[PDB]
């Protein structure tokens, strides 16, 4: 998913998931930001050890 | 990783390449972004079916 | 030494599938990374789609 | 690869995995020497536990 | 190990012997090599087929 993708290049470069750094390399990307999808993707993403879950998985 | 992800965002919006893309969507996380890095992905990249490759998950 | 060998070459192959450096033999697994770890992501949380 | 080869040895005999270091090894091998491979291959091992990374992968 | 990573790296420039290369190799890390180590891995090397080992990983 381009908003999934996005969170784990912000966590690699080492920049937080946010609302204003998911849309500026969403926008760089060149597709349309929409409010309801990034708006969820930080909520999803809040209390979440990104490392902990990137590992396992079936 | 950082280019990992920014090509596989791309892929989910259905474009990429050197300068055009994958150069702007690291530069839009605010990272400056190795060449040889780049270089090294876009020519692993082609005359790849970045699809197929998903469609086993390992 | 085969034994040696194998982990040896494992190390190598990791260090390749990991760190994404794509002459011929980790390329179609590098990809994947990018991917275990979006997949995955969906698996704890709790957006649907 | 030769260059990640290159990278487990000068790991095992104690000493960093830079461009001189790799470079000296490479020639010794009889592989000519490429800037953007040697270049890459150092930035993707910056920032990096070898140790930690070299054990897990399927 | 210096020796495993050593011939391994040669592998795959594609060639291999005592004083040649893998004495080469190690030369060029800095190290001093043991002959002892270099003469049971070439000893074990003999009539094996390295890429079909590799095939099965382990």
């Amino acid at each position: 998913s381009a908003l999934s993708y996005a969170a784990l290049i912000l966590a690699d470069s080492e920049i937080e998931i946010s609302s204003e750094k998911l849309l500026t390399l969403t926008n760089a990307a060149n597709v349309p930001d929409e409010n309801i999808w990034a708006d969820i993707f930080a909520k999803a993403l809040d209390g979440q050890n990104l490392k902990d879950l990137l590992v396992n998985f079936s | 990783m950082k280019y990992l992800a920014a090509y596989l965002l791309l892929n989910a919006a259905g474009n990429t390449p050197d300068a055009t893309k994958i150069k702007a969507i690291l530069e839009s996380v605010g990272i400056e972004i190795e060449d040889e890095k780049v270089s090294s992905v876009l020519s692993a990249l082609e005359g790849k079916s970045v699809d197929e490759l998903i469609t086993e998950g390992n | 030494l085969v034994s040696h060998f194998v982990s040896a070459v494992s190390t190598i192959a990791s260090i390749s599938l990991a760190i994404g450096y794509p002459t011929l033999p980790s390329v179609g697994h590098t990809l994947i990374n990018n991917y275990k770890d979006l997949l995955a992501v969906a698996i704890a949380a709790s957006y649907h789609y």
